[PDB]
């Protein structure tokens, strides 16, 4: 295993939050948007993402949002959004770092398979964890990381820009038979 | 299914994609009453639309909300779209994508307000705005040709080769069946008969639609009508009285081949077609010359395909064959072609979608529909 | 993007925020970079004072090639005691900050430019020594070959700047030569890397780009680096050599050339990843045309007319 | 004193050799009236020429007898020369020798008819037909340079070194201020204004002089125009209607750098200039890059010298300085150059004398003029 | 069976060793659509190559990837090899060893890169890169002779005696059938026919093939055609327009004998052949004049054998035989000669094999090939 700070990416329907484990805020919080065109072929190099891709609607690019209802649903756009996140903004080397990715509880297996083959074959990252996003959000509640400040039982209501879901977790275990999900939120 | 709504400047032509021919064809008119509304109750309405206006016209100021293919009056154009969807097709528009159309070289704002009203008033789930002379080429069973579309308000040429349009060679002319109607009033005035009002303009349109024809050789037809009874015939008005006409029957259509009659400086439709072919790259010109496609209701005059082939064969080099393609259903070919297009499986990827409009704003049509 | 930025974007954006801010908040931020480098940005004594610090495994070599005099020249009053666990550190005070928005902009740029300012020291040592040899060779053109021969072995820089690389460079009176002993360890990047390195050499041999440095390539080392530590010929390394002539580092160009040559291997590493993103969009185009070859096996039947949401419909 | 007469595709510039500006500058136009002449007398003429036809343009079908520097209508062209000598300059041409001009790569028949009309109808005692982009270099006072000329009808490069032209390196491009005017009519149709009569095409030609400019970086100026109010300017039509215009101000002249806007395959004027220098023999290039003399009215757009200098600096090798030489009078410099050349004591042996035309016929011109 | 390709600078000739003529002959062209596709359902394709690009050319911008016998756009050359293998010959490149062909005095980088592509992109089992003129002696059945090869891109002499080539006496000249099309496009303008585009270039290439010839004495043929219509011909463009062609019918091929027409400073093909023979050792000249072999499509002009025999007889000493062997198959004689060489029993040891390439890299090619 490598020792380097795992890279953390919460790709929301509204905002991607990017950073490195153990920092006190995300390195970036910007919209999950990609600006694309609508004798060598380069229309897959000319794109932009995040706050730098809102500036591009007037320059004749088409903005599209590759995550809808909490799920990735354009895989061409999401692969280009990740390469640009890793190599422009996070400026990291994937072969050195473990990655934490996030998805909603009721995502299809096909989206975890596509996420895994993009991470391991396109970027070649050292290793990957695809966390169910509201299971993590309980751990933001603690007053500190230390074992006496933890409270490992609580319902967690998550509501972003694209999905709301309620996850019960008790004694550190996710009660998966009881998850509720509703694709109605901030958007 | 998806609606195809060819809101032309003289007739709305509407129906469902993959249906054989348009099922809602009616005047692109809104009528408003002009008289003392004396009898209380009586089922009176503040305005009437389409065939409901055309049948009441003796008490209405009829006005088309659309002129030269440009919407001039949106408060009445919404009234025509509302009549189309809820009264004539009897659908809910929030359930079906609409393929709309417009003529080339229109204002940008026409195309914007026409997408905005479809998404914000008619709440439509997805929509698209095809160029009318591209649609007319699907309806011909072709992927190369030069469509001459001519309607009530606009005449235009769009040359296409192997499915590529040559947009530098597009010709628009703001002359079509309404100018021929206004000219028929100006020449009927010379025989004895005065037509003046917006309702009387429909009586002379109903003359133009069945008495007029295109002369194959105008200057010899003119001498023949000036020396024989055979070219004259008569039409019976709503007031039962008879109108007899002669050289007016072919002087009216001739305005298309000689726009100098209505004071325009321009080429006629024959020389406008040749000026579009001669703007194209030299290797495609043979396959345009063998595939001129007539479309729209102004191309329905008896003998116009024979005349058009004569005048283009005189302009073109004599070395090569000219064909004018003029089906009997060319009356509706822009709708027919939209009904092909809106049913092609790749087309379902090309719609502006509701969600995409909400996020992008009304300028999305400029970076998706051409 | 077609080519990498030279500076760390995060430190540029972050300092562009705090230099504009009316009311700074505290921060504690480790921030990775290419070539195994790592920054730490934090506000340890006050929200008013930002400490930026850098960690880089080859910094002990870079101190031999004169780095501290270059960093003291650039950062001046802002230089600070190295933070424990970091090689270099700078303390910038947001109340003692420069006056104009273009001073703030160029200071936020300069501090984000730290990786290429610390890794520039052996290049400035080579460029400034080539300027001495260029004058000595202009004093005696028959002595000049012997000055080049001794500078080729005595004035050579080597930096083990990451564990699968070495940059080796030396001055001679008309050039600085720099050699990248470059390796891709990830086997799918090694397979594409052969194409990307080969087509890079074959590109220099065309009329359009003759103005560029003379690039050369092999896989054994150039004769003047065959006995440097860590250079080994058999271990499936490739040895991309750039010859920078006096016209590639003239005074207007030096800073862009230093910034642009350091990022070499990182553009190939980025473009190998960004070529998988291309091949995929070109593969799913051919899949979408094989669909047509299967579609001619479905018998023709009209699927029934439906509303936009797929619910059934009753007209036509 | 000899006459000097630049027979331009858009303006005839004419005057006397040794004067420092043209004496006559007027539209290269003939116009015939297109309406019912109901009123007897009233000063009416069967055809109007130059500034008469420009003043009366609302009643006339204007046409240019020049297309792309070639005389396409000789009967209209004799009227322009007759008007130039007898009405505009007011001198009998039978007494005064004349320097005419034309672009390179013209048909030889153009030059033969032009010299025949000048001897055989105007009885000019001696005449000459200079290449326009050689005259421009006399006006600048140089022996070495590459002359970029762009007018109403043509654009061309001729590189000249120490007084020798390199005729293999001449590049000609039939894109100029007429095609930019027809393109400005096209893009004004998207803002909502329709200009179509040949009299209205002159209003679009006037908007082009007073509002258009060259965007130093086109895609940055598009992004700025689409996100600002401050790009826009407004123009009073002859009607007193006010139009307003925006990103259409620089998209028009940018056609010179992107001929694909008007559907052409050609490289833009920056690349057809560089492709002329790179067709020269190697040692002269360094002196051509420092002497890019611009000329002709299409080079008057604000910012064209800066965009041209920025673009050629991006093509050319970086170790040498580009200089686009844009005189303040460059508009007339082909005529100013003719006013020098016709005056030079060393040139006055090079005329075609009418005695030579009398023995050799119009084929004299090819063996006496470049 | 081995493959053999003459990757011509204007036609690809490709086939299998032991056939009497090329299996596939097609333009060495790649074309990309210049216009926008408006039709859906059409098979829109991002590039066309060979005969499909030549057939669709009215909507394409056409590029040749080989310039003067040097490959200058490798991506569009890899497309052409993929077209030769998978579409035209329709055999996988891994199955057959393959003879490629190259002009003398090319860049070393051209033949290395053409080796590296064939072994590492097309994975071929073995290949060899013969000099185009050395194959013309195999086709002509000789072992002593001076070749005069002339294609689309290049013209060259390789003098050979008893199979020993004299590489110090090779003369190579970057003037051949492309520069004759470029010059014919230029001089066609002097009669008024403007051809400009990369597709109109392919009409002017066809005019050059159908109508041109080499006149046995140019000053005499000029004085003939200046008096008379008897030397003129007419060609119908794909537009049905007829052009008619005068002394430019033979002033075009004279560029081979007078390169100063296209501004370049070099000996014409007559003097460059005589200079190649005069560089050779004095005992062999007496046989090189007797075995002078022509090849390549630019040697196909009517009368070029008689022009070339007349000029060499004026240069060379009168006491000995000048005998020029221009055979009737000479259009393909490089390929025909390659199909003989690759078929020899003694050549099968001379291939560069894959196992022998990858122990040495592409620099193997310079130490097995000429
Ligand atoms: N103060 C607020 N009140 C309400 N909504 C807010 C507020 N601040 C942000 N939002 C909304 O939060 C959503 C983004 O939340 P986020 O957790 O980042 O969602 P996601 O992960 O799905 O992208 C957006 O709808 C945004 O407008
Ligand atoms: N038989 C006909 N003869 C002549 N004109 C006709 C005929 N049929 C229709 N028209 C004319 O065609 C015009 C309507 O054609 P249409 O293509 O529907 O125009 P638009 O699309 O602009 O609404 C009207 O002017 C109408 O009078
Ligand atoms: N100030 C100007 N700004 C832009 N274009 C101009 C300007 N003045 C003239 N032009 C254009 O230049 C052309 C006339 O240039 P000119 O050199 O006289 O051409 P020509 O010699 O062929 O007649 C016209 O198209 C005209 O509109
Ligand atoms: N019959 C012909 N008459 C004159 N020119 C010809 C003839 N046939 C071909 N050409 C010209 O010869 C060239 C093609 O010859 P080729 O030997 O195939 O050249 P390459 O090998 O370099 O591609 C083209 O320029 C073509 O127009
Ligand atoms: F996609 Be967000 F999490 F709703
Ligand atoms: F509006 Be119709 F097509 F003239
Ligand atoms: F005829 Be102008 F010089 F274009
Ligand atoms: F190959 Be061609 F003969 F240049
Ligand atoms: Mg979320
Ligand atoms: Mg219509
Ligand atoms: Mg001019
Ligand atoms: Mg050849």
């Amino acid at each position: 295993a490598s020792f380097n700070v795992p890279i953390i990416m919460d790709n929301g329907t509204g905002y991607s939050k990017l950073g490195y484990a153990g920092n006190d805020a995300p390195s970036y919080v910007f919209p999950t948007v990609i600006a694309t065109r609508s004798k060598r072929a380069t229309e897959d190099l000319d794109f932009f993402i995040g706050n730098d891709a809102l500036k591009k609607a007037s320059a004749g690019y088409s903005l599209d949002y590759p995550i809808r209802h909490g799920q990735i649903e354009n895989w061409d756009h999401m692969e280009r959004f990740w390469q640009q996140s890793l190599f422009k903004y996070l400026r990291c080397e994937p072969e050195d770092h473990y990655f934490l990715l996030t998805e909603p509880p009721l995502n299809p297996p096909e989206n975890r398979e596509n996420t895994a083959e993009i991470m391991f074959e396109s970027f070649n990252c050292a290793g990957l964890y695809i966390a169910v996003q509201a299971v993590l959000a309980l751990a933001a509640s603690w007053t500190s990381s230390k074992v006496t400040d933890r409270s490992l039982t609580g319902t967690v209501v998550d509501s972003g820009d694209g999905v709301t879901h309620i996850i019960p977790v008790a004694e550190g275990y996710v009660i998966g038979s009881s998850i509720k999900t509703m694709p109605l939120a901030g958007r | 299914t998806a609606l195809v709504c060819d809101n032309g400047s003289g007739l709305v032509k509407a129906g469902f994609a993959g249906d054989d021919a348009p099922r809602a064809v009616f005047p692109s008119i809104v009528g408003r009453p002009r008289h003392q509304g004396v009898m209380v109750g009586m089922g009176q309405k503040d305005s009437y639309v389409g065939d409901e206006a055309q049948s009441k016209r003796g008490i209405l100021t009829l006005k088309y909300p659309i002129e030269h293919g440009i919407i001039t009056n949106w408060d009445d154009m919404e009234k025509i779209w509302h009549h189309t969807f809820y009264n004539e097709l009897r659908v809910a528009p929030e359930e079906h994508p609409t393929l709309l159309t417009e003529a080339p070289l229109n204002p940008k704002a026409n195309r914007e307000k026409m997408t905005q009203i479809m998404f914000e008033t008619f709440n439509v789930p997805a929509m698209y705005v095809a160029i009318q002379a591209v649609l007319s080429l699907y309806a011909s069973g072709r992927t190369t040709g030069i469509v001459l579309d001519s309607g009530d308000g606009v005449t235009h040429n769009v040359p296409i080769y192997e499915g590529y349009a040559l947009p530098h060679a597009i010709m628009r002319l703001d002359l079509a069946g309404r100018d021929l109607t206004d000219y028929l009033m100006k020449i009927l005035t010379e025989r004895g008969y005065s037509f003046v009002t917006t309702a009387e303009r429909e009586i002379v349109r109903d003359i133009k639609e069945k008495l007029c024809y295109v002369a194959l050789d105008f200057e010899n037809e003119m001498a023949t009508a000036a020396s024989s009874s055979s070219l004259e015939k008569s039409y019976e008005l709503p007031d039962g009285q008879v109108i007899t006409i002669g050289n007016e029957r072919f002087r009216c259509p001739e305005t298309l081949f000689q726009p100098s009659f209505i004071g325009m400086e321009s080429a006629g439709i024959h020389e406008t077609t040749y000026n579009s072919i001669m703007k194209c790259d030299i290797d495609i010109r043979k396959d345009l010359y063998a595939n001129n496609v007539m479309s729209g209701g102004t191309t329905m005059y008896p003998g116009i395909a024979d005349r058009m082939q004569k005048e283009i064969t005189a302009l073109a080099p004599s070395t090569m064959k000219i064909k004018i393609i003029a089906p009997p259903e060319r009356k509706y070919s822009v709708w027919i072609g939209g009904s092909i297009l809106a049913s092609l499986s790749t087309f379902q990827q090309m719609w502006i979608t509701k969600q995409e409009y909400d996020e992008a704003g009304p300028s999305i049509v400029h970076r998706k529909c051409f | 993007m077609l080519s990498l930025d030279y500076n760390n974007i995060f430190i540029y954006e972050l300092l562009t925020e705090r230099f504009s801010s009316e009311n700074p908040s505290s921060i504690d931020q480790v921030v990775t970079d290419f070539d195994g480098v790592t920054f730490h940005i934090s506000t340890p004594e006050e929200k008013t004072k930002i400490l930026i610090s850098l960690s880089m495994k080859c910094y002990p070599e870079l101190v031999n090639y004169g780095t501290l005099d270059l960093l003291k020249q650039i950062y001046g009053a802002y230089v600070h005691e190295p933070e424990m666990g970091y090689n270099f550190s700078i303390l910038i005070d947001l109340q003692q900050l420069p006056a104009t928005d273009e001073e703030k902009e160029q200071l936020a740029m300069s501090i984000s430019m730290l990786k290429r300012n610390v890794l520039a020291a052996p290049f400035h040592r080579a460029f400034t020594k080539q300027a001495e040899l260029a004058d000595l060779a202009r004093k005696d053109p028959e002595n000049a070959p012997m000055l080049d021969k001794q500078a080729t072995s005595q004035e050579l820089m080597a930096i083990h700047y990451r564990d699968e690389e070495t940059i080796v460079l030396w001055p001679e009176h008309d050039r600085v030569t720099v050699v990248f002993s470059t390796k891709f360890r990830e086997e799918t990047d090694r397979i594409f890397g052969k194409v990307f390195l080969q087509e890079f050499v074959d590109a220099r041999r065309r009329p359009a780009i003759q103005t560029a440095p003379q690039v050369l390539f092999s896989y054994d080392p150039p004769l003047e680096i065959r006995d440097i530590q860590g250079i080994q010929k058999g271990d499936d390394f490739g040895f991309v050599t750039f010859v920078l002539f006096e016209r590639h580092f003239t005074p207007q160009n030096r800073e862009d050339c230093i910034s642009h040559i350091q990022v070499f291997r990182n553009t190939l590493h980025f473009h190998i990843k960004a070529s998988k993103a291309y091949m995929h969009q070109r593969m799913r185009k051919r899949v979408a045309d094989f669909q047509k070859v299967l579609n001619r096996a479905k018998p023709d039947v009209e699927l029934e007319r439906k509303t936009a949401t797929g619910r059934s419909f009753v007209r036509a």
